[PDB]
């Protein structure tokens, strides 16, 4: 996989146009052991044709290494998704993939 | 495994 960084800037009402996916914290986080082949714990699952992320370079198959500056590797789902909602309109993510 | 639309 290969890092890039996307920053990601919506209007108010739409959302940023991707399906995160990964395990829960209810999980064992504390065992997971990043892999060159499974690097984090959440990736994307899809990304809308249309929407912000697809114009920014995400695809389906990237695995979520930073939110907003904080490292996601190892962190459950729902937290996750809450650090990203908590930065509104505007998301700086930094991703790895397969290109 | 859980997934949110984001």
């Amino acid at each position: 996989y290969f890092q890039s960084v996307a920053i990601l800037q919506k209007r108010d009402h739409e959302g940023f146009g991707f399906v995160l996916r990964g395990a829960k914290a209810e999980t064992p986080i504390e065992e997971f052991t990043p892999t060159p082949a499974f690097p984090a714990l959440q990736y994307l699952e899809s990304v809308d044709v249309e929407g912000v992320a697809w114009k920014a370079g995400l695809r389906t198959g990237d695995f979520l290494i930073e939110v907003n500056g904080v490292n996601v590797v190892k962190v459950g789902h729902k937290q996750v998704v809450g650090l990203i909602r908590q930065g509104g309109n505007r998301l700086v993510m930094k991703v790895v993939s397969v290109t | 495994i859980e997934s949110t639309e984001i």
